[PDB]
RNA sequence: AAUUGAAGAGUUUGAUCAUGGCUCAGAUUGAACGCUGGCGGCAGGCCUAACACAUGCAAGUCGAACGGUAACAGGAAGAAGCUUGCUUCUUUGCUGACGAGUGGCGGACGGGUGAGUAAUGUCUGGGAAACUGCCUGAUGGAGGGGGAUAACUACUGGAAACGGUAGCUAAUACCGCAUAACGUCGCAAGACCAAAGAGGGGGACCUUCGGGCCUCUUGCCAUCGGAUGUGCCCAGAUGGGAUUAGCUAGUAGGUGGGGUAACGGCUCACCUAGGCGACGAUCCCUAGCUGGUCUGAGAGGAUGACCAGCCACACUGGAACUGAGACACGGUCCAGACUCCUACGGGAGGCAGCAGUGGGGAAUAUUGCACAAUGGGCGCAAGCCUGAUGCAGCCAUGCCGCGUGUAUGAAGAAGGCCUUCGGGUUGUAAAGUACUUUCAGCGGGGAGGAAGGGAGUAAAGUUAAUACCUUUGCUCAUUGACGUUACCCGCAGAAGAAGCACCGGCUAACUCCGUGCCAGCAGCCGCGGUAAUACGGAGGGUGCAAGCGUUAAUCGGAAUUACUGGGCGUAAAGCGCACGCAGGCGGUUUGUUAAGUCAGAUGUGAAAUCCCCGGGCUCAACCUGGGAACUGCAUCUGAUACUGGCAA
C-alpha cells in the first residue's frame, strides 16, 4: 500500500530528481544518475511510445507516492470535473494532504510529511486528519499540533524549505508552524516538465 | 389504514429515516404512496436534522391517515416552526 | 370529447357484430422508416348497418362478448 | 398444526355448517318462486316472491350473500313475473 | 451545472497492396482455483438438486366481550401449635391476575423461492360494468325477547391420533320480533331489510338495598362520501425456430335463461357460420417481467445476483370452506410418492421462514444476541408476540481507506550475480547514527443511535361534579442488543505486519548457468535437434500490491451483421430471363384537411440507481438534500413547409 524500497533506485530509472530524499545535503552526489537504473542500466533503452506513456504515468506517481488503483481514482475524477483533465488531474494531487505538508516546509520529503500526517501530527482547520490523501480545501489552515510541535524532524525540515522555490498558492509561515492553502494551484505554477497529456492518453487507450 | 411512518435507510450504526405514507400492510422500507420528509437523528448540530412536509401531512390526516409514535414527536418538535 | 379511432371493414359476416382494421403508420425503433401497421378489432353494431369496405369510426366500450370492447359511433364512406 | 390455527379449522367447521343450512334455506325459497313460474300461476309465484324477499334481504344483511346477489334475485324474479302478468 | 466523446497491434507473402478470419492489449463478475495474507469501513455470500430433511425458534393477542379458577401472590372467615401474638391448615374468584375454553381481531401481512408461464404474466398509456376489514367525514338509529352450545361434571370407545353418549352455564356467539330511510326491488303504487354491549367515576333520588340514574370514553348497526387495497377490459411494446402454414365447434357472433361483487361463452338452450393466420396464427425449444446492472463515444449488445415494484409457486395432482380479502407457506379435505409411530385396527409429517444438517457441486456463512431503535399484529393502555428488523459471528468475495516506518548514511562494506578480470551491479540498499508511533498490543476516559413509556402536580375542555377521561405545560426516578462502542488520552519500543505475475514480438522489463526436437513452454506468431533474451534455475529488472495470477462468462476492440456504420466485374456475394399480385416508392399546380411532422401546455413516466450542485461520516467507499434526467405515452392548444388523405 505504499512503496517501502530504494528510493533513488525510482529517481534513476525515470533519468529526473524526482525529490524522493531531498534531505540534509544537495544535489544527489551519490546516486550514479542516469548510469544504471538495474545491471544493464548502461544500456540505452530505445523506449517504445508505450513505454513514454507508462514512463510519464510511473514519473508522477513515484514523486507523489501514489498507487495504481487510487491514481486511476484521481484520473476518473479529474476527467468527470470540467475543464482540464491533465490539469485536474495536478489540482487532485496538489490537494493531497500530504503533500501540502511538504510544501509548506513541515516535511523535508513526501513520506516523511506522510508520516507527519500519518502520525497524528497534523491538524486542518483545528481537527486532526490522519489521512495522507485528504483534499485539502482553498482557504483551509493546516498546521502542527502541540505534540510534535518544536521536534528536531519539522524545525530541520523548515530550514530545508528556504532552498526550495516558495510556492504561491500558499501562506507558508514558519513562525506559528501553521499555513493556509488558499487557492488551488495553476498548471503554469507546478514543475512545467511533467507531461499530463501522456497521462491521459495513457489511461485513455 | 394508510400510515405515516419512518422507513430505515441510512448506512449500518448510521440511519437516515425517510418518512412517508403507506398503505400500512405493506414492508417498511417498501411501497408508499408518498414520502413526505425525512428525519436524519445525528445529521451533525448545523441547520436542519429533520424537515418534514406539514401540508401534505395534514392532507393525509384528513384523508383518514394514521401516524405512529415518532412521525407524531416529530410534529411535536417542528411545531410550526420550532 | 371521446377518444375515438377510424378505420375500415374488413369482413362482415357476424350477428349483429363487425370487424375493423386499424392503420397506425408507426416509426421503425432501430431502421427509421416510417411503416403502416394494422390493428383488428372486433367491433359491435347494433342492427348492422355498416357492410364490407367501408370506412367507420369506433370507441371502447365495456366487454360485450370474448374481445369485443369496441362500438361504432359513425359510419363513413361506404362506397363501392 | 399445532398454534391458533386448531381454533380457526374449528370455527371455520361450525361457521361452515351454519352457513351450509342458512344457504340451503334461501335457496329452496328461490325455488320455489321460479318453479312457481315454471307453471303459468302470477299471484301463486307473487305468494313465493313475497315469502323469499325477507329472507334474502336478510341474509344479505346477516353476510353470506353480499347484497347484490341479493338485488339481482329480486331483479331476475320481478321481470319473470311481469313477464308472466 | 446536469452526455469533455471514439487509439490499435500480431499472423496468409520471396516481398506488396487489398480482402478476410483467428488472436491479443480494456472494463466487468453473486465468481472458483493456485500462491500469498496486517488492520479497518461499507456492501455481498447455494448461480447447482423447486433434492431429502434431524433439532430449536419463525403468529400471536385481548378478561376493558363471556362463563370461569388450573396455577401464583394477597383479602375475608374458621380451626390448631398457640411466642395472646406470629405462624400452620382449611372454605370463599373477594382482588391483582390467569392454564384451559367460548368469542373478537390477526394467521391473505411480514419472510422465502423462480419451478411454471412467451402472454389468463410484465411495462407504458387509456378505460367501466365493480368490491373494499382496519382508517376518516356526514346523517341517523342502538327497542324488545328466545333457544342453544363449549368449557365443567358423569360414564364410555381407542395403543395412540382422536372421539362418543347424557346433563349444566354465559356472552359483543346464534336466532327471531319491532323499527326503516336520501338503502334494495319496482315506472310507480307499494313490498322488504340491521344492531351489542363493555369500562372509568359520581351529587341527589329509587334500590328486589346486586345495582338502577347522570356523565365521559369506547364498541355495535344502516346509508352516502373519502382514502387505501384489489378484481376486470383495451391498445402498443416485451425471446428463438417456417427444416412448424394452416389452427379453431363454446370455437366466432346473436337472442334468451342462469352465474359473479362486476362486464364477459363465464355457463347452458337455441339460432347464425363464423373467428384467427404469412403484420407469422398453430406447434416446438427456452424463459419469471420491470426499475435497473455490465460494457459501449454513441447507437446498440449482454443481463436482470443485492435493493425496490408486479406475477407465480409453497412435497406432487386436484378441490373447496371460513373470511373484507385465500381457492390459503408454518389452515381444511381427497389422492399420490417418500419418511416415521403402531397394540397391525389405524395414525403422523412437509425448511423454496431463520440457523442448521445429508447430498449435489469448482463454489457460497452461525443450530448467535436483542426487541434498544424502525415497522407489524393484538390490546383503552400497560404490555405480549415478531428468525421482519437492528446488530453481532465466519469468509480478501468486492469497493474504499490506512499500515509494514522516517531522515541520514560510501568503508560505494561483506556476500550473491556478471565480468573484455580493469571493474560493474545489487546499492543509500543494508549495517551504523538520529527521530516518529498510524494501526495492531496494554491501561484509563467516553459521545450518539432515546424518542417515548411510567408516577405525581397545575391549567383548560367536558360535566350536575372541584370526580373519571382528554390535551397541554412542569417535576421525579428511569428505558441500549450492539458494547471491554465510535472517538479521545497515556504507555513501551521500529518494535507485530509483502507477496504475486512477468521480462522474444504484440507488451513495460536482460544476462549467466543447466537441458539439447528432450525435459518442457505457449493467448497468437511460434521456441527447444550444444554457445536458448521464449524451456528449468540464479542474479538483475518490470508491473501490480494485501493482494496477485489462471480459468469461466459478458461487452468492447469487431466498420467481422455496418440504423448511426460495410459490401456484391475479378476476393464471399446480381435470381438464367421476364410478367406481375400483396408490399415499398412516386412528376407538376391550386384549394381543403392536419394523419405523419413541428411548437407549447397538462397528466403520467414510483422510490432507489446514473449525471450535476451541495451536506455528513477524520477522507474515501458510504449515506444524504435539491435539481436534471427518465430520450416515452396520452390528451388539449396551435403551425402548415415537406409527406399522406380528399377534390380539381
Amino acid at each position: 500500500a505504499r512503496y517501502l524500497g530504494p528510493k533513488l533506485k525510482l529517481s534513476r530509472r525515470e533519468g529526473t530528481d524526482l525529490f524522493l530524499k531531498s534531505g540534509v545535503r544537495a544535489i544527489d552526489t551519490k546516486c550514479k544518475i542516469e548510469q544504471a537504473p538495474g545491471q544493464h542500466g548502461a544500456r540505452k533503452p530505445r523506449l517504445s511510445d508505450y513505454g513514454v506513456q507508462l514512463r510519464e504515468k510511473q514519473k508522477v506517481r513515484r514523486i507523489y507516492g501514489v498507487l495504481e488503483r487510487q491514481f486511476r481514482n484521481y484520473y476518473k475524477e479529474a476527467a468527470r470535473l470540467k475543464g482540464n483533465t491533465g490539469e485536474n488531474l495536478l489540482a487532485l494531487l496538489e490537494g493531497r494532504l500530504d503533500n501540502v505538508v511538504y510544501r509548506m516546509g513541515f516535511g523535508a520529503t513526501r513520506a516523511e510529511a506522510r508520516q507527519l500526517v500519518s502520525h497524528k501530527a497534523i491538524m486542518v482547520n483545528g481537527r486532526v486528519v490522519n489521512i495522507a490523501s485528504y483534499q485539502v480545501s482553498p482557504n483551509d489552515v493546516v498546521s502542527i499540533r502541540e505534540k510534535a510541535k518544536k521536534q528536531s524532524r519539522v524545525k530541520a525540515a523548515l530550514e530545508l524549505a528556504e532552498q526550495r522555490e516558495k510556492p504561491t498558492w500558499l501562506e507558508v509561515d514558519a513562525g506559528k508552524m501553521e499555513g493556509t492553502f488558499k487557492r488551488k494551484p495553476e498548471r503554469s505554477d507546478l514543475s512545467a516538465d511533467i507531461n499530463e497529456h501522456l497521462i491521459v492518453e495513457l489511461y485513455s487507450k | 389504514m394508510v400510515t405515516i411512518r419512518l422507513a430505515r435507510h441510512g448506512a449500518k450504526k448510521r440511519p437516515f429515516y425517510q418518512v412517508v405514507v403507506a398503505d400500512s400492510r405493506n414492508a417498511r422500507n417498501g411501497r408508499f404512496i408518498e414520502r413526505v420528509g425525512f428525519f436524519n437523528p445525528i445529521a451533525s448540530e448545523k441547520e436542519e436534522g429533520t424537515r418534514l412536509d406539514l401540508d401534505r401531512i395534514a392532507h393525509w390526516v384528513g384523508q383518514g391517515a394514521t401516524i405512529s409514535d415518532r412521525v407524531a414527536a416529530l410534529i411535536k418538535e417542528v411545531n410550526k416552526a420550532a | 370529447k371521446i377518444r375515438t379511432l377510424q378505420g375500415r371493414v374488413v369482413s362482415d359476416k357476424m350477428e349483429k357484430s363487425i370487424v375493423v382494421a386499424i392503420e397506425r403508420f408507426v416509426k421503425h425503433p432501430i431502421y427509421g422508416k416510417f411503416i403502416k401497421r394494422t390493428t383488428k378489432l372486433h367491433v359491435h353494431d347494433e342492427n348492422n348497418e355498416c357492410g364490407i369496405g367501408d370506412v367507420v369510426e369506433i370507441r371502447e366500450c365495456r366487454p360485450l362478448s370474448k374481445t369485443k370492447s369496441w362500438t361504432l359511433v359513425r359510419v363513413v364512406e361506404k362506397a363501392v | 398444526n399445532i398454534k391458533s390455527a386448531k381454533k380457526r379449522a374449528i370455527q371455520s367447521e361450525k361457521a361452515r355448517k351454519h352457513n351450509a343450512s342458512r344457504r340451503s334455506m334461501m335457496r329452496t325459497f328461490i325455488k320455489k318462486v321460479y318453479a312457481a313460474i315454471e307453471a303459468g300461476d302470477k299471484a301463486a309465484a307473487q305468494k313465493a316472491f313475497n315469502e323469499m324477499q325477507p329472507i334474502v334481504d336478510r341474509q344479505a344483511a346477516k353476510g353470506l350473500i353480499h347484497k347484490n346477489k341479493a338485488a339481482r334475485h329480486k331483479a331476475n324474479l320481478t321481470a319473470q313475473i311481469n313477464k308472466l302478468a
